[PDB]
């Protein structure tokens, strides 16, 4: 039943200062402790001090002594912990969770936040529509897709049919082009049949530059 | 006994006024709420409570508390719940809390 | 205190049995948690206290040992076992996880299907092609994709992605982005991307002109 | 346990007897009062007359003409008799029970009596389904349009119940013509827009009627 | 008999503030040792629920954060910390002469941090049209304050004087608002018009933000 929300997605340069907020939903604030947890890629979880507000109770690991600081406002129930010297280590996903009973066991996961650090500039994506294997019929199961291309920040979303469509679809991880713009090839396999009679758009909601896109897709002749 | 009062003078402790009989009358024991309630002649007829209902104050009330539920695992209860008392849970024996809440708190750790 | 596991990847079937460990560095007596993170999403809770099965996990998800040595096991793994198990312990103020012990199934071969589809052209009109030709449900993952435009060898000029064990069969799905500049895409006539797997009789070439 | 329920006539014409009644159980009337309270649509609260274990009971000071508070003690309930309704008192009419040295504890819920003289006609339900447009983010809204009815109280449910979070109804307005209508602003997520099949409900007790609806994306 | 009076009548105390009421009484209440009042709290369409039942006497099962005080002529209900649902109407009630005699009562409301709408357009249902008459709805959701300007376009013609709005209350948990605005028209003056849009001018969004849905 509680909820912990944070938000879309950042991008940051080598020196900066992004603060991360975390809101508690379902239960009261004066009794709800926060723990932040760094996720980065590929290697295990860490975790960091907590922020009991009821009594302001501070706590923070040893080795996240100096990056971490946080403090909150008891007017909208939110957690906000601001990053100080944001290096190139710290592009990692971002989760805020806390407890139920008094021992301290997760067991309300917020949603990470996928923060990455570099010196470069955003960057909108482009959602190149893919043609669907009409003339390779026999197989019956024609795939289509949206070549996300040329889009810098690692978080992306590439909603199919407004989720409507999620049986089969794949999510290529992207892919570091030369150029230094990752791209993704996201393609879902729709019956050959309700090919052609049924819309199958796909949505690229590419947050960090607040760009959406709602490219359509259609066989051509 | 349903003591008269006259105006100018308040009831004595642990007597309340009944808005009812319009007559001042007794307030029974913690631990067991009035069944039946003051009248012009009877007086306060009040019965115990049920199980882990308690009240800590002289009632009229006609329903106690409730306790908690239960401590879970690994908790001791520091104190019964009977008629008079809560059931305040607390850490884990063979540790200590360094956190706090209203009765148990928060966050446990070791006894180092 | 550091909390770090033996293994890092557990590989099992379907009705085996997997036994992740989880050693600690300290005596941390019964204290231990399990968490389970399908990649993308958040980590959630399986165990706690080494032996208490967390609200609507499944009762395959036993805990067990004690000690300084904890083991998860599942003893009916299905499909949705892949993921990267984590253990934590609930004493000292710097809470420390250890590494991922990812599980991995492994089923009998796979027949990859090979689609292939020429850019979009507006995506010609934007400067540079995409000749994207994609293996779908393909195992074992060792599986080389060539391209030949004209019946000529290209290298360097595609790049391949692929995604994990499917979470329903165990398949996989790879993709390869072959591009080329405004002007190159017109020097040639016909092309074809081919798939070389193990579970595939013959070589299968799949090939597009300019049609 | 304690439970006091009120019910009376939705709709009644102006200078027509009014009958209420309140079942109470978990108490017993020899030495509880129950008395009623009155609250006009968005207005504070006006008190009403009380009865006694006894018998004996106290009313207002301008209805002391107007009210008929009687108890049937056997039968265990409390039904209040109240004629010469004048077009003003439209209102909420709540049980209580003086439990506490009347301190009102416990109230029972209002059966909200409309006096007008318009006939009683059901309500109209349109399925207000979802598009692309109302799809923003990972969350979809649905909606189950009302139009059409007379007098207010109507209720709406949604998936038998089931589902609670993210509902709301929004106050009935007076349409121009002489009834009432509403929407629902049903927000549910977007990952599962295809399953999770969503049921909409509405019943009018004056006009007798439970229609259901469907919402499909 | 008695008149009371409660000061304010309207209110409104972000979360964790204090929050005040008095219900001034035209005699003195007092009949023996301490005053006779009820701080009766009704929640938007719940029935009212008792707290503090005797001047400064708390019922039993009700959060700490309540008090009681005055006698005589001056009262005092103070909630020191206010949650999200502490929303509802506070009433007041005097238990010593026939009649017993309420008053008009307060509206504690919560003032959050400023909110962003999300306008959400939704076209008439079929049956609607073999029935004869259109309506669309383009509502709100989440937004805050309650002020929040709804214009309707018709082919870029903004409609006037043909269409209503419904506000609920705050949200219990989260102090939300919602608005549903209705456009009502006939169905020989529907067949004469194209495309419609909404706009919103609430204090959240940067500009006006419109939701567009083809005509047929």
């Amino acid at each position: 039943k509680v909820q912990l929300q944070q938000s879309g997605a950042e991008l940051v340069k080598p020196g900066a200062s992004v603060k991360l907020s975390c809101k508690a939903s379902g239960y009261t604030f004066t009794e709800s402790i926060i723990h932040w947890v760094k996720q980065r890629s590929g290697q295990g979880l860490e975790w960091i001090g907590w922020f009991y507000p009821g009594s302001d109770n501070i706590n923070y690991n040893e080795k996240f002594k100096d990056k971490a600081t946080l403090t909150a406002d008891k007017s909208s129930s939110t957690v906000y912990m601001e990053l100080t010297r944001l290096t190139s280590e710290d592009s990692a996903v971002y989760f805020c969770a806390s407890h139920e009973g008094p021992y301290v066991y997760f067991d309300y996961w917020g949603q990470g936040t996928t923060l990455t650090v570099s010196s470069a500039s955003t960057k909108g994506p482009s959602v190149f529509p893919l043609a669907p294997s009409s003339k390779s019929t026999s197989g019956g199961t024609a795939a289509l897709g949206c070549l996300v291309k040329d889009y810098f920040p690692e978080p992306v979303t590439v909603s199919w049919n407004s989720g409507a469509l999620t049986s089969g679809v794949h999510t290529f991880p992207a892919v570091l082009q030369s150029s230094g713009l990752y791209s993704l090839s996201s393609v879902v396999t729709v019956p050959s049949s309700s090919l052609g009679t049924q819309t199958y758009i796909c949505n690229v909601n590419h947050k960090p530059s607040n760009t959406k896109v709602d490219k359509k897709v259609e066989p051509k002749s | 006994t349903p003591y008269a009062p006259e105006p100018g003078s308040t009831c004595r402790l642990r007597e309340y006024y009944d808005q009812t009989a319009q007559m001042c009358c007794s307030k029974c024991s913690p631990g067991q709420h009035a069944k039946v309630f003051c009248t012009k002649t009877s007086d306060t007829v009040c019965d115990s409570c049920e199980d882990s209902t308690y009240t800590q104050l002289w009632n009229w009330v006609p329903e106690c508390l409730s306790c908690g539920s239960r401590c879970s695992s690994d908790q001791v209860e520091t104190q019964a719940c009977t008629r008079e008392q809560n059931r305040i849970c607390t850490c884990r024996p063979g540790w200590y809390c360094a956190l706090s809440k209203q009765e148990g708190c928060r966050l446990c750790a070791p006894l180092r | 205190i550091v909390m770090t596991q033996s293994h890092k990847f557990m590989s099992t079937s379907v009705g085996d049995r997997v036994s992740i460990t989880c050693k600690a560095s300290q005596d941390v007596s019964t204290a231990v948690a399990w968490y389970q993170q399908k990649p993308g999403q958040s980590p959630k809770l399986l165990i706690y206290w080494t032996s208490t099965r967390h609200t609507g996990v499944p009762d395959r998800f036993t805990g067990s040992g004690s000690g300084t040595d904890y083991t998860l096991t599942i003893s009916s793994v299905q499909a949705e076992d892949l993921a990267l198990y984590y253990c934590q312990h609930h004493y000292s103020t710097p809470y420390t996880f250890g590494g991922g012990t990812k599980l991995e199934i492994q089923r009998t071969v796979a027949a990859p299907s090979v689609f292939i589809f020429p850019p979009s052209d507006e995506q010609l009109k934007s400067g540079t092609a995409s000749v994207v030709c994609l293996l779908n449900n393909f195992y074992p993952r060792e599986a080389k994709v060539q391209w030949k435009v004209d019946n000529a060898l290209q290298s360097g000029n595609s790049q391949e992605s692929v995604t994990e064990q499917d979470s329903k069969d165990s398949t996989y799905s790879l993709s390869s982005t072959l591009t080329l500049s405004k002007a190159d895409y017109e020097k040639h006539k016909v092309y074809a991307c081919e798939v070389t797997h193990q579970g595939l009789s013959s070589p299968v070439t799949k090939s597009f002109n300019r049609g």
